[PDB]
């Protein structure tokens, strides 16, 4: 009626990847950052006592955050 | 001077086959695209 017909080199193959790596980074994306949040909301991070009168400790027990 | 006739009637095919061209690439179906949803 009035309008032409565009030409396109081709979209289904690009849509179909950048769906593709979007969504499989997504897959553990979305549980990694609920598990990093659930750790620092529930668990605590540390504080910071001294070392107490001949307790020496493991090689741990000298980071701040838990999952360190 | 100007043309050959030659070259005006190859001209004129060319009219023939340009203007179909054209009137092709203009679409009107009465629905250009169809959303799948």
């Amino acid at each position: 009626g009035k309008r032409l017909f565009i030409i396109k080199p081709s979209g289904f193959y690009d849509k179909r990847f950048l769906k593709l790596l979007r969504f499989y980074i997504l897959l553990t994306g979305i549980p990694v950052v609920i598990g990093i949040t659930l750790i620092n909301v529930f668990i605590g991070e540390a504080e910071l006592a001294e070392i107490p009168e001949g307790y020496v400790p493991e090689h741990w027990e000298y980071f701040k955050h838990p999952i360190s | 001077s100007g043309y050959t006739p030659d070259e005006k009637l190859r001209l004129q095919q060319l009219r023939e086959l340009r203007r179909r061209w054209l009137k092709d690439q203009e679409l009107s179906p009465r629905e250009p695209v169809l959303p799948p949803r």
